[PDB]
């Protein structure tokens, strides 16, 4: 029943500011420590600070003092205001109640690069598929910025054998990834497979139907 | 100014084995048991395993055991399972009236050892839709293999490619401890339409010899 | 008075 949810992340210009919000559900604050922790892509957890919700008293990591402000505007929200942002601040930001109840995180990306939605291409099953064996098919999600994108198959009805790879940053500065799934080679001509790609940062939703050529 | 040193950076053990992770703090946590241990799988928030140095969080199995006090703590994971493949962190909290209130250790990656498993290999030509835009992506999939090490070679009309491919690898699977890998070859439409045979050649400990998947541009 | 943040459920400080 008790949950936390971070909001307010996204793409922001270098030297800009951003305010994140952490929203409690299923409870309200009663003299607890609400904390902010971040994690740069591929790196470890790093503490930012905590606020005591009854007193408003705050406690920060030495590196964060001054630049990051945690406030408690309501019985169910804390905020993290961050200034003079830099690429070193690109990270997933988590809020936590006493470091045991955690939100899923929200991504902040500090860059001057433009938002760009992906193109979605089919990875078609091979015509040389061994008939009493397994075939592979997939979707190539190419040339987007910033992270993240999500991919599901048949709107979530198909999960077994699904692999969505970590995105790769191209020299262009744009990301691409592939999502693939393995199925019985004799399910190709009778069953329909659709990858559901969502790049929320660019407001892009694409459903691509993958079929043999 | 707080320093919490977590060792080792990585460790591997087989299913049923034991893994030992230590954190040493320059200052004592406050009170002397105020330390937690976390498990984090990719794309998820960290999950509290143990708090107050040795208290189990709800639902956490007893093969996770925390010990220590003050400036020296240990997490011992016994009876290892595939599901334990993850990164683990210690967190200390301190007298904030005299110093920094908290600090994380640097993390420990746990890799689960298992028997060799050969990859199933697949090759994908570029879509006609993409070709219209002047670029061709050719994708090679290596599926559900172990160990992680694998060599992928692209050949175009038998000419070895270099400089025009990138790889992506999944995290170790939580249920069978395997990996999957993609290698994507990027070519201009012009160059793509100059050649016929596109081949992905895979060398891996689990294969009795290199496996090649191929297609002829057009068919 | 409060001296540290309690890691884990239960008391907060
Ligand atoms: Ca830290």
């Amino acid at each position: 029943q008790e949950q936390l949810e971070e909001s307010g992340g996204g793409l922001v210009q270098p030297e800009g500011s951003l305010t994140l919000t952490c929203k409690a559900s299923g409870f309200s604050f009663s003299a607890i420590a609400m904390c902010w922790v971040r994690q740069a892509p591929g790196k470890g957890l790093e503490w930012i600070g905590c606020i005591a919700t009854d007193t408003g008293s705050t406690y920060y990591a030495n590196w964060a003092k001054g630049r990051f402000t945690i406030s408690n505007p309501s019985s169910t929200t804390v905020t993290l205001q961050m200034t003079s942002l830099t690429a070193a601040d690109t990270a997933t930001y988590f809020c936590a109640r006493n470091f045991y109840l955690w939100g899923p995180g929200t991504l902040v990306t500090v860059s001057s690069a433009s938002t760009k939605g992906p193109s979605v291409f089919p990875l078609a099953p091979s015509s040389k598929s061994t008939s009493g064996g397994t075939a592979a098919l997939g979707c190539l999600v190419k040339d987007y910025f910033p992270e993240p994108v999500t991919v599901s198959w048949n709107s979530g009805a198909l999960t077994s054998g699904v692999h969505t790879f970590p995105a790769v940053l191209q020299s262009s500065g744009l990301y691409s990834l592939s999502s693939v799934v393995t199925v019985p080679s004799s399910s190709l001509g009778t069953q329909t497979y659709i990858c559901n790609v969502n790049h929320k940062p660019s407001n892009t939703k694409v459903d691509k139907k993958v079929e043999p050529k | 100014a707080q320093v919490l040193t977590q060792t080792p950076s990585s460790v591997s053990a087989a299913v049923g084995g034991t893994v030992t992770i230590k954190c040493q703090s320059s200052q004592s946590v406050y009170p002397n048991n105020n330390l937690g241990w976390y498990q984090q799988k990719p794309g998820q928030p960290p999950k509290l395993l143990i708090y107050e140095a040795s208290t189990l969080a709800s639902g956490v199995p007893s093969r996770f055991k925390g010990s220590g006090s003050g400036t020296q703590f240990t997490l011992t994971i016994s009876d290892l399972e595939c599901d334990d493949a993850a990164t683990y962190y210690c967190l200390g909290a301190y007298d904030f009236t005299v110093a920094e209130g908290a600090a994380f250790g640097g993390g420990t990656e746990v890799v689960v050892k298992r028997t060799v498993a050969a990859p199933s290999v697949f090759i994908f030509p570029p879509s006609d839709e993409q070709l219209k835009s002047g670029t061709a992506s050719v994708v090679c999939l290596l599926n559900n293999f172990y160990p992680r090490e694998a060599k992928v070679q692209w050949k175009v009309d038998n000419a070895l490619q270099s400089g025009n491919s990138q790889e992506s690898v999944t995290e170790q699977d939580s249920k069978d401890s395997t990996y999957s890998l993609s290698s994507t070859l990027t070519l201009s439409k012009a160059d793509y339409e100059k050649h016929k045979v596109y081949a992905c050649e895979v060398t891996h400990q689990g294969l009795s010899s290199p496996v090649t998947k191929s297609f002829n541009r057009g068919e | 008075t409060r001296k540290s943040i309690h890691i884990g459920p239960g008391r907060a400080f």
